[PDB]
């Protein structure tokens, strides 16, 4: 429901609007469905749809040195 | 007979904006030129899938920016992050890298370009995929990859490198031999610091250097408010407000004034959609330029003349801004010359001999072979140069001596 | 009925001083004063400078150096030959100008 | 086993030609839509901007 | 509506020609200004100037 707070409509907020049915995660997975402002959301664990903040990549600190 | 040679040279940091993306608007057809009106709506109607197939023709409008914004800044497969220790070689990059203490970890520089670029009727926007946080992570993966481990980061894993001998490798790649570098390395180094200095106090002044990425924010401003604003003309009906029709005429009536607002109307909406995707497209050759230059600028080292800045080109770093991208270009400037005389070959003994690499120059009385982009002038030896013809081919070939590192090995 | 042809900022002789200025710069310098200032270098050594970006060793020039001014100063000749006699050759413009 | 190398060369200079720019036309909508007309010019008000 | 339609024709006829613009920018920069690595940008054969 885009653009209006889950106080004028499982339920999941986002920035782009009241997520109803989509089970939050707090873990994060690269980009399946797009919902906006960060949030992707897919059909996985028994299987759900969850929402999700979209993983950019797996994090890595190069070995730099002198 | 006269070369020009660069002494000395600068190096220079120049700032390119680039626009990527455009505001992801949303256009309720139906609700625009029919606000809660079922009669109104009915009547719209009878126009078919006019008014539908402008909600998809916005639609695709506004996935497109999420693939623009994609293409320019999520070049990278992983994200990278600077050691804890800054040693670059003397280099500071406190002001590209993120700031920690921010509620966003944005950079000093990101933060200015953020500080300078600034209803009911079935209008929305929709909000980006990607956030301005996640921009900055990306940007800041792409930083960090450039710093620590130069282009391999680009073509496959990141290989750390100390930065200074990355730098030599910057310096080969425009024709200029390394040891300039290193020793020159504390000039190359405050040079490089003051002009990152000297982009702050620009960004933070000139209002106007982010004048790509405001008109566009000034455009598609534009574009709504005229939207808005004709649903004030009456189009040949006696008002405006489609509720003032219906209060006062019976539907036999009021459905010949209603049909003059659903053109109007119609055909604004048609106008703006319209301009929307020739905007769009416009946009979109920007994104793709933007992308272009990531893979080939910040990724790579760019061969590729004026196409990161005026200079011979080291390397970039990519600055996230409001609905678009800035680029850092780091380029190779030469400062200072000297006038030398010059000859394309040099006779020894009846044989004709060329640079390997460089020119010779003469300053009046000796002649040295040099480096085209530096002057660093070396004895003519056998190792500097090789031996195709004879004296009698060239066309301004001159005398010297071509000195023979064996002879005294031997000799002695 | 309303229309109008607004001129162009540059005058067709102002654009003649700026590419009469790209190409005294691209003879008397190169590449060079698209670096930095105009750079002087002769001309016979400019075409060996592009014999080497070609990979073509720069001797191969000099050892040919009056071969290929007369190729080039030919090829100029044709130039002419085909704008002079082939309307045609100029396609694009007047497409765009019709 | 065989490889041919190119024993001289062809300096070629080709044209290539390439639009820059197009006719700087610009049209008074108002006159074109409603030439020296008033009662037109009210009329073509009602359509806004 | 025939005045749309020419307006409309020019905006996407402009953008045909900015393209061409930015090729002929990007010629001058590479081509004139530079010597290019580009196969084929500059016409057939290895380029010179
Ligand atoms: C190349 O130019 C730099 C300046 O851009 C020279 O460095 C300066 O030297 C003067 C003394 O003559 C000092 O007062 C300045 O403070 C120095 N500036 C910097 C940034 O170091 C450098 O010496 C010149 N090199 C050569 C070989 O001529
Ligand atoms: C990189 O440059 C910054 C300046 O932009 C240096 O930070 C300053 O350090 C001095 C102390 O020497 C403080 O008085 C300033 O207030 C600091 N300014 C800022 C903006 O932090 C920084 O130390 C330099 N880093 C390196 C490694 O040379
Ligand atoms: C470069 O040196 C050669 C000798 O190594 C010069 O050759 C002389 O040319 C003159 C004019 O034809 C003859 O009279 C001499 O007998 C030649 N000398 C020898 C030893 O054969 C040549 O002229 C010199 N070129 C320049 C430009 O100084
Ligand atoms: C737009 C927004 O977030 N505002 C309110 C939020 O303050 C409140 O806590 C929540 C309760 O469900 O309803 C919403
Ligand atoms: C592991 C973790 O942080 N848990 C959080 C939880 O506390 C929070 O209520 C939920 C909704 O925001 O998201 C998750
Ligand atoms: C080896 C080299 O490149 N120089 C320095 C080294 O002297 C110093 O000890 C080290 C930090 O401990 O950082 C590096
Ligand atoms: C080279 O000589 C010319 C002679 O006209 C002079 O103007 C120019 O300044 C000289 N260059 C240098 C670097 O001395």
């Amino acid at each position: 429901y885009q653009d209006v707070n889950c106080t004028e409509v499982n339920v999941f907020q986002t920035r782009a609007g009241c997520l109803i049915g989509a089970e939050h995660v707090n873990n994060s997975y690269e980009c399946d469905i797009p919902i906006g402002a960060g949030i992707c959301a897919s059909y996985q664990t028994s299987q759900s749809i969850i929402a999700y903040t979209m993983s950019l990549g797996a994090e890595n600190s190069v070995a730099y040195s002198n | 007979n006269s070369i020009a040679i660069p002494t000395n040279f600068t190096i220079s940091v120049t700032t390119e904006i680039l626009p990527v993306s455009m505001t992801k608007t949303s256009v309720d057809c139906t609700m625009y030129i029919c606000g809660d009106s079922t009669e109104c709506s009915n009547l719209l109607l009878q126009y078919g899938s006019f008014c539908t197939q402008l909600n998809r023709a916005l639609t695709g409008i506004a996935v497109e920016q999420d693939k623009n914004t994609q293409e320019v800044f999520a070049q990278v497969k992983q994200i990278y992050k600077t050691p804890p220790i800054k040693d670059f070689g003397g280099f500071n990059f406190s002001q590209i890298l993120p700031d920690p203490s921010k509620p966003s970890k944005r950079s000093f520089i990101e933060d200015l370009l953020f500080n300078k670029v600034t209803k009911f009727n079935g209008l929305t926007v929709l909000p980006p995929l990607l956030t301005d946080e996640m921009i900055a992570q990306y940007t800041s993966a792409l930083l960090a990859g450039t710093i620590t481990s130069g282009w391999t980061f680009g073509a496959g894993a990141a290989l750390q490198i100390p930065f200074a001998m990355q730098m030599a490798y910057r310096f080969n790649g425009i024709g200029v031999t390394q040891n300039v570098l290193y020793e020159n390395q504390k000039l190359i180094a405050n040079q490089f610091n003051s002009a990152i200095g000297k982009i702050q106090d620009s960004l933070s002044s000139t209002a106007s250097a982010l004048g790509k990425l405001q008109d566009v924010v000034n455009q598609n401003a534009q574009a709504l408010n005229t939207l808005v604003k004709q649903l004030s003309s009456n189009f040949g009906a006696i008002s405006s407000v489609l509720n003032d029709i219906l209060s006062r005429l019976d539907p036999p009536e009021a459905e010949v004034q209603i049909d003059r607002l659903i053109t109007g109307r119609l055909q604004s909406l048609q106008t703006y959609v319209t301009q929307q995707l020739i905007r769009a497209a416009e946009i979109r050759a920007s994104a793709n330029l933007a992308a272009t230059k990531m893979s080939e600028c910040v990724l790579g080292q760019s061969k590729r003349v004026d196409f990161c800045g005026k200079g011979y080109h080291l390397m970039s770093f990519p600055q996230s801004a409001p609905h678009g991208v800035v680029f850092l270009h780091v380029t190779y400037v030469p400062a200072q010359e000297k006038n030398f005389t010059t000859a394309p070959a040099i006779c020894h003994d009846g044989k004709a001999h060329f640079p390997r690499e460089g020119v010779f120059v003469s300053n009046g009385t000796h002649w040295f072979v040099t480096q085209r982009n530096f002057y660093e002038p070396q004895i003519i030896t056998t190792d500097n140069t090789f031996v195709s013809g004879n004296c009698d081919v060239v066309i301004g070939i001159v005398n010297n001596t071509v000195y023979d590192p064996l002879q005294p090995e031997l000799d002695s």
